């Protein structure tokens, strides 16, 4: 039972609730029960590097109050 | 001075920049020996542009010299080289004096110059002496040498030599999303930063961290793709928001050593790294052929001879039993790579002569300016795949001795058998632009062609513009205006008279609008394909002839430093369309419209502007006005209805009577987009405005715009009503004020001062897309009706302007930089000059003499394996060269894929089935079971399908009793037009157990 | 547990880590991942041979603290 932070190209932060043990695939899925953003569109990036879907937190040493970084994968605009 | 020649250098200025090219024009250059390598070393610096160019060559031109010596004649036996070649290397280029230097006995002579450079008639001995004193005196000192197939360079540009920028790459750049207080920079959503651990960036408009922004470098660890730290930024503040970077190049100072040194000691840079291990052993060679001459009276080994390759090889071994170290300990020498140089050494090879002069003359460009990385410091060079099978063109004292032609230093190499092949091979050239203009002077001193039975056929559509004469060395300030293809094959002629009555220059462009010219009898006739052109499209059409005609095909390109080459050969490699190239970015256009915060998307924005107010509205009013169903058409076939039909309201309600309407008009224009639009935008969504989840509009890489007040004083405010008007003016066919003059300042002040502009009212109900993907973009009844009747305007007519990025009085590129320039003060971004939006909106290739040299250099060392008819891929070699780096790379072609039908093997690009005459299709069927053992299944013409397994009984007798042709009437309605000859079919097919195969296609023989 | 090189023709180098068994697909798409470029864009060359998708980097003899090229074709001229 752990927070983590996200944050997005517009300066805004999101908080979330995860365990250690959780998959990228989880905190994709929980960020869309919370913002609406859809799993197929997150991409997230945590001390430069790219979150694979299938691998946890704990395999990245993500720890409670550390900061994401989530970007939408570009198109328009 | 501390001035350039836009007109003259434009492409050129953009692979170097104007700094390189002023210091450039301060060196003094001298060239030592005139024969092949020598001028063509001169001929790329001299139009690059230095300050001077001198050569020296005493010696006597003799008939041989002629090998690869382009400027020499047969008139010019007895004179000396220097001479005879100084007046024709100063017509490349006006600004550059040449210089003959008549003596060398004097070494003191050498303080003139700020590069030195020693070619193949200079003594092993004589470079040492003039290296010791040009590194001592801090003179750059360059020598090469090319001996048949093999060739060096080395570069010694002294004890400290400053490197600028050392690839000519744009400086990466990117928006920054957060930057915590370690340092960790993360990028602005799927931005990828590009850059490299030890790169360092400057940066700006970094809100909470002050004076990050002030100009310090910072030095670069990369994490990740998307992510760089630049150390602890917690002494600077606190990141908020915002922020770009961009990465500085920073000086770099290196040494090099002396030829002295490098002799025993040298630091290799290699050519082709399949062959690393020859470097070495070359190195300890080509020292061996200075030997041999010191030891037989100044002569190199003879052609083909054994007694003299066996003293080589004896000079090679006494060399590494020496120095141990040099090919290392228990290492031996590569007899016959020692060998074939001996046996090639007086080979003087036009391919081999264009490499190494492309690259050297390069090399003193950089000596010159600092200008990229300096090659350091020797490198060696061969292709020995280019030797013919011995079998069908024997090599032997007799077979390549000299028959007292212009050619005996290629027949050295060759032998006469295989020169007289050349002689009459059939080539199609493919352009006649830059390497158009190179392939046909390597294929001059060919003789390639001039066979009763060769020719060559060169076409290009285009005529010789200015900016052309700094790499398209046959062509002059006279020719300009001229056809390309036409003056070209007059200036190779020139060159070597046997080409006199054999080369026809065509004017046409190739392409599928072209078929009846560039027929069946014309494309069966060749012996191959050369490509010289300059986009993809040409390259595709060409690639699928080729491969329908079976025809090998030469390929080549350039991109500034860089360039490449690729061999096609019937039945055994891929093509050039079998591969995909990376594509053209595209902007989307909600940020070109209304988001932009890059100069590429104001410039983008301004050209659409212009296209719109001195063409399209012109082009419509013509329209409308001769065309009395016009108006119906546009609301029924146009997307855009309400905009083509407020382009005529407009271009006829206003009216202009004299040049100040003009003006009046420009001025309302900058009103209207620089102010008004921007104010509406900011209507729509104020600064401090949010979205539909809390967050601010204006962020991300969104820029709050900010309205113009117009200043004339400002250039940029000034230029588009100056732009503006003149163009207007052209459309209504008004005289211009500044038509023989300058613009005026006061005169135009006066005019705008006393106009009323009418304020800004908003609109309430206007909506802006603020994605792409969403939507959308009575009244329009109104707008038709508005419309004056043509009856009212008999005569009328406008003018529409034809973009032209290179006249420079035009006010084309002024209109366009101008506007972009205001839209850029309108969104805070950087306002860019004439020539860096030349660049883009014109969509110039940068390009260099250089680079195009070295390139139809490696193409025509290819060109041999096509007149040995080669069979074995691993002989041949694609390219791929930056001469910035310096880097080169090859490889061989890969194989064209193969597939199998009853466990008959057949290639899926070469192979198909031909077949005689407009066959039936019964008869068709039936020839394909028994011959093929393919039971036919489908058979489609194009759109068209001919044939079903699957048809009724009543649809197959309508249609297995008739020829192909008839069969294709049939079912189109179209007849077949007579110039055609061929059909291609495609077919579906089962084999013997009863599963669909891929199969080869059919090409009927009309 | 090897390392490789990767230098592009604009002078760029990149670090990979692969194990000798990895296929040219693999690699390939490990320069995706760093890069941005799709695999079918790539042209890898290494020691006079052109890196093709359906083999190892053991066939093409690719050793450790080896350096391969990635090319381009060039639409000027
Ligand atoms: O690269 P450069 O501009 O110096 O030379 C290219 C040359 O090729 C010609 N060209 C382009 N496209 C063509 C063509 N010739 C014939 N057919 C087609 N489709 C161009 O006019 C340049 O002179």
């Amino acid at each position: 039972a752990m927070q983590i932070f996200v944050k997005t190209l517009t300066g805004k932060t999101i908080t979330l609730e995860v365990e250690s043990s959780d998959t990228i695939d989880n905190v994709k899925s929980k960020i869309q029960d919370k913002e609406g953003i859809p799993p197929d569109q997150q991409r997230l990036i945590f001390a430069g590097k790219q979150l694979e879907d299938g691998r946890t937190l704990s395999d990245y040493n993500i720890q409670k109050e550390s900061t994401l970084h989530l970007v939408l994968r570009l198109r328009g605009g | 001075a501390g001035e350039i020649d836009e007109s003259l250098y434009s492409r050129q200025l953009y692979v170097l920049g104007k700094e390189a090219m002023l210091k450039m024009q301060t060196s003094n250059v001298l060239i030592l020996g005139l024969k092949g390598l020598g001028v063509e070393i001169a001929k790329n610096v001299v139009l690059a542009g230095v300050k001077s160019m001198t050569v020296f060559d005493p010696e006597p031109v003799q008939l041989a010299d002629l090998s690869t010596q382009f400027f020499l004649t047969e008139k010019d036996i007895g004179q000396k080289r220097g001479d005879v070649t100084r007046a024709k290397l100063a017509e490349l280029n006006a600004y550059v004096p040449v210089n003959v230097l008549d003596s060398l006995d004097d070494v003191t002579q050498l303080s003139q110059f700020q590069v030195v450079v020693a070619t193949d008639t200079v003594s092993l001995e004589d470079k040492v002496k003039i290296n010791e004193f040009c590194h001592s005196s801090g003179i750059r000192f360059i020598s090469s040498e090319t001996r048949g197939l093999f060739g060096n360079t080395f570069v010694d540009l002294g004890d400290e030599f400053t490197v600028l920028d050392p690839t000519g790459e744009e400086p990466r750049t990117g928006m920054v999303s957060d930057i915590e207080p370690d340092g960790t920079v993360t990028m602005l959503d799927d931005n990828r930063h590009g850059l490299e651990d030890g790169n360092f960036v400057r940066f700006s408009e970094v809100e909470g961290l002050d004076k990050l922004n002030d100009g310090t470098l910072f030095k670069v660890e990369v994490l990740g793709p998307f992510a760089f730290r630049i150390g602890s930024v917690k002494e600077y503040g606190e990141y908020k928001k915002g922020g770009i970077f961009t990465e500085v190049k920073v000086p770099r100072k290196i040494s090099f050593k002396s030829l002295k040194q490098q002799l025993s000691n040298p630091e290799f840079v290699f050519s082709d790294f399949a062959k690393f291990d020859r470097a070495a052993q070359l190195h300890l060679g080509f020292q061996a052929l200075h030997q041999f001459a010191v030891r037989h009276n100044g002569e190199l080994p003879r052609t083909m001879n054994d007694e003299d390759a066996n003293e080589l090889i004896k000079l090679v071994t006494d060399l590494s039993v020496q120095q141990p170290e040099v090919l290392g300990e228990g290492v031996d020498v590569n007899e016959d790579l020692i060998k074939e140089l001996s046996y090639q050494a007086r080979g003087d090879i036009p391919g081999v002569v264009a490499f190494f002069g492309g690259l050297v003359a390069q090399e003193v460009l950089k000596a010159c300016s600092g200008k990229f990385t300096p090659l350091k410091q020797f490198m060696y060079f061969d292709s020995l795949e280019s030797l013919p099978d011995p079998k069908n063109f024997p090599r032997n004292e007799k077979t390549t001795q000299p028959v007292n032609s212009r050619y005996d230093n290629q027949i050295a190499v060759f032998g006469l058998d295989f020169q007289k092949k050349i002689a009459n091979s059939k080539v199609f050239l493919v352009g006649s632009g830059a390497i158009g203009c190179e392939m046909l002077k390597n294929w001059a001193l060919l003789g390639l062609g001039s066979g009763s039975d060769g020719y060559i056929v060169v076409t290009d559509n285009d005529s010789i513009e200015k900016s052309n004469l700094n790499r398209q060395f046959l062509f002059r300030p006279k020719d300009v205006g001229k056809n390309k293809s036409e003056v070209a094959a007059e200036a190779v002629c020139a060159m070597n008279p046997d080409l006199k009555g054999k080369i026809n220059a065509k004017i046409d462009k190739v392409g599928p609008e072209t078929e009846e010219i560039f027929n069946d009898s014309f494309w069966e006739s060749l012996d191959f394909v050369t490509n010289a052109l300059d986009n993809v499209d040409a390259r595709t059409y060409v690639d699928r002839r080729c491969v329908f005609y079976r025809k090998p095909l030469l390929e080549s390109g350039t991109l500034g430093t860089k360039g490449n080459t690729q061999v096609i050969i019937p039945r055994l490699t891929e093509s050039y369309s079998s591969s995909r190239d990376p594509p053209e970015k595209s902007i989307p256009l909600c940020t070109l419209r209304s988001f932009p915060n890059k100069i590429d998307h104001t410039i983008a924005w301004a050209k659409s502007l212009f296209q719109g107010y001195f063409t399209d509205s012109a082009e419509n009013v013509n329209m409308y006005l001769t065309q009395p169903n016009f108006v119906e058409q546009t609301l029924k076939q146009s997307g855009d209805v309400k905009g083509v039909l407020e382009s005529i309201s407009d271009s006829l309600s206003s009216k202009p009577h004299n040049f100040e309407d003009c003006i009046k008009w420009a001025r309302l224009e900058f009103e209207k987009k620089f102010n008004h639009d921007i104010k509406q935008l900011l209507f729509n969504f104020p600064k401090d405005a949010k979205t539909s989840n809390g967050e601010p509009f204006w962020s991300g890489a969104k820029r709050a715009p900010t309205p113009l007040e117009f200043d004339i004083y400002n250039n940029d405010h000034f230029h588009f009503v100056v732009a503006g008007a003149s163009l207007r003016a052209y459309n209504y066919g008004i005289k211009s004020d500044d038509s023989n003059s300058k613009p005026n300042v006061d005169e135009y002040k006066s005019v705008i001062d006393h106009m009323i502009i009418p304020e800004f009212t908003p609109n309430a109900n206007l909506k802006i897309q603020v994605n792409d993907d969403d939507p959308d973009p009575d009244e329009i009844d109104q707008l038709v009706s508005s419309l004056p009747d043509p009856s009212t305007l008999a005569g009328f007519k406008l003018e529409p302007v034809d973009f032209e990025k290179d006249d420079d009085t035009n006010h084309h590129i002024e209109f366009i930089t101008a506007c972009s320039n205001c839209r850029a003060q309108n969104y805070f971004i950087e306002t860019a000059d004439r020539q860096k939006t030349k660049f883009i909106a014109g969509r110039i290739i940068p390009a260099i003499a250089t680079t195009t040299s070295l390139v139809t250099g490696l193409v025509n060392l290819e060109l041999y394996k096509l007149i040995d008819n080669k069979t074995d891929i691993e002989q041949y070699k694609n390219g791929f060269v930056n001469l910035a780096l310096p880097f080169f790379g090859f490889s061989e072609p890969i194989a064209s894929p193969k597939g199998e039908y009853n466990n008959k093997k057949y290639d899926k690009i070469w192979d198909r089935f031909d077949i005689k005459g407009d066959i039936k299709l019964s008869d068709l069927i039936e020839h394909f079971e028994k011959d093929e053992g393919l039971e036919i299944t489908m058979l489609s013409y194009g759109v068209s399908l001919l044939y079903a397994s699957f048809f009724p009984p009543k649809k197959l007798k309508e249609r297995l009793n008739l020829p192909i042709t008839q069969l294709v009437k049939l079912v189109t309605k179209k007849d077949i037009p007579a110039h055609v000859s061929t059909m291609i079919l495609e077919i579906c097919a089962d084999d013997k157990e009863g599963e669909d195969v891929e199969v080869p296609f059919i090409t009927i023989h009309l």
